[PDB]
């Protein structure tokens, strides 16, 4: 049947997932097909990308400002639940000539973190959605986006994308540390990945202001007591950035990097962790290590 | 001219979603865990003397079904967002994940908060797994108040296993679904 084969692709199954539905008695897919119809989404990619350009229209006083943000929140989770659950092809217009959709997202990102990060109205304005969950959920929708492999993609060539996720590390949330540690670690796997990686390290350390790059990561890894998850996504990324690389003696040169900021001594202690979700993650990065 | 009420059933992979839809309807606990794509059940059921036809539908916890998911969606009376009592993680994706979801798919629809697994709230085995992990089980009350912030109808809980707390979740929720 092929009015089922197209709804098949419409949800973005990993091959797997795909095969298993495809054994499926003709029936069944009927009714898929009849779900389908039935389903009708709440709004096109246009209406969010609109609110969001409102947001970020400084030809607005304060007071419309802070009326149309105040429901900001909200919308961003209308938006991440849009690309996260909607058919795929719903993320592709998003994306597409027309919309321009990952520019806006990433440009309110940059926004809402702007406070955050280091035209003082504009840093007044900040501080209001900084305090908010926007960060975190324009980071959900990256991650929804990043799900698809276009626009994965398309997130890789952008110019600011992931400046400004590697930027959103110093939210304070450790929750949302950690999803961006999981975006990073994605990019940093795939050819081409590792270089837009480093360079979105060196301009996180000229504008933070540090004395060497991962300056702050390390901060946050040592500092944290108690979110094992985040501590899980710290090492993990770390391993990736060091030990992935094709060159060598460039895998030592990261490996000391991190060793001139503490991390084996830091790994000294943590290795006696309890929590075998992080223990795997040190021992990972243990096996990989040069003498 | 028999009436209805449909009630969708969401929550993290593992949680007991089907376990408890099958102990309920069935009387029975299924042993062998087989994750779920998308099921559908019905029951009868009366109410102030009246019978209503009450359409139980189980879905996919596990994110590659995020696009699948929606389609059990549409012209749901009532939701039965779950959690279990001992995964804070599955607490967690309740207020980032299942009630955003939902809310989004299905404005106006009412909702419970549904504690899951309670019968390993006093498991040392479980204890001692959530402490290696610098974690506690979910009390009654901190989930009680996480259901008033998300303007949950009501906090419920149960075990599929016992049966204990089991009724009163679908009490609750043809109650919520009639109001
Ligand atoms: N102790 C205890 N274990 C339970 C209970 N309910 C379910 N389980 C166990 O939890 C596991 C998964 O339950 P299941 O209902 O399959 O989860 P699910 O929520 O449908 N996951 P999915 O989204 O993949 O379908 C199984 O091991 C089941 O045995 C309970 O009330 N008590
Ligand atoms: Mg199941």
């Amino acid at each position: 049947e092929e009015r089922f084969a197209i709804v098949l692709n419409a949800m973005n199954l990993p091959p797997d997932k795909a095969r298993l539905l495809r054994q499926y008695d003709n029936e069944k897919k009927w009714e898929l097909i009849c779900d389908q119809e039935r389903f009708q989404v709440k709004n096109p990619p246009h209406t969010y990308i609109q609110k969001l350009k409102g947001y970020l229209d400084p030809a607005v006083t304060r007071k419309k400002f802070r009326r149309r943000v105040q429901e900001s929140t909200q919308v961003l989770r209308e938006l991440e639940i849009s690309l996260r659950t909607n058919h795929i092809g719903w993320v592709r217009e998003f994306l597409n000539e027309e919309n321009k959709g990952l520019d806006v997202l990433v440009e309110y990102l940059s926004f809402a973190q702007y406070a955050v990060t280091f035209s003082r109205r504009t840093l007044k304005n900040s501080r209001l959605v900084s305090k908010k969950d926007d960060v975190h959920v324009c980071i959900m929708c990256l991650r929804a986006i990043m799900n698809y492999q276009y626009g994965f993609n398309m997130v890789m060539s952008h110019p600011h994308a992931v400046n400004e996720i590697a930027l959103s590390l110093n939210n304070k949330n450790p929750r949302t540390k950690a999803l961006v540690l999981e975006l990073l670690a994605a990019v940093c796997l795939v050819r081409g990945g590792h270089e837009i990686i480093l360079s979105a390290f060196d301009n996180f350390k000229e504008v933070c202001g540090e004395k060497q790059r991962f300056e702050k990561l390390m901060e946050h890894f040592r500092n944290e007591d108690n979110n094992i998850d985040f501590m899980v996504a710290s090492m993990q990324f770390i391993n990736i950035v060091v030990h992935s690389v094709e060159d060598m003696n460039f895998r030592v040169h990261l490996q000391y990097e991190f060793t001139k900021l503490g991390l084996d001594e830091y790994l000294d202690k943590l290795k006696h962790t309890e929590s075998d979700k992080l223990q795997v993650q040190i021992q990972a990065y243990l096996d990989n290590v040069f003498d | 001219a028999m009436q209805t009420i449909k009630c969708v059933v969401v929550g993290d992979g593992a949680v007991g979603k089907t376990c408890l839809l099958i102990s309920y309807t069935t009387n029975k606990f299924p042993s062998e865990y087989v994750p779920t794509v998308f099921d559908n059940y019905a029951v009868t059921v009366m109410i102030g003397g009246e019978p209503y036809t009450l359409g139980l539908f189980d879905t996919a916890g596990q994110e590659d079904y995020d696009r699948l998911r929606p389609l059990s969606y549409p012209q749901t009376d009532v939701f039965l967002v779950c959690f279990s009592v001992v995964s804070p993680s599955s607490f967690e994706n309740v207020k980032e994940k299942w009630v955003p979801e939902i809310t989004h798919h299905c404005p106006k629809t009412p909702f419970l908060l549904v504690g899951t697994q309670i019968d390993l709230r006093d498991d040392p085995s479980t204890i001692e797994k959530l402490a290696k992990n610098k974690q506690k089980p979910i009390t009654p009350e901190t989930a009680e108040k996480l259901a008033r912030d998300l303007k949950a109808v009501k906090y419920v809980e149960c075990s599929a296993l016992t049966q204990r707390g089991l009724k009163n979740v679908f009490d609750e929720a043809i109650l919520a679904a009639l109001e």
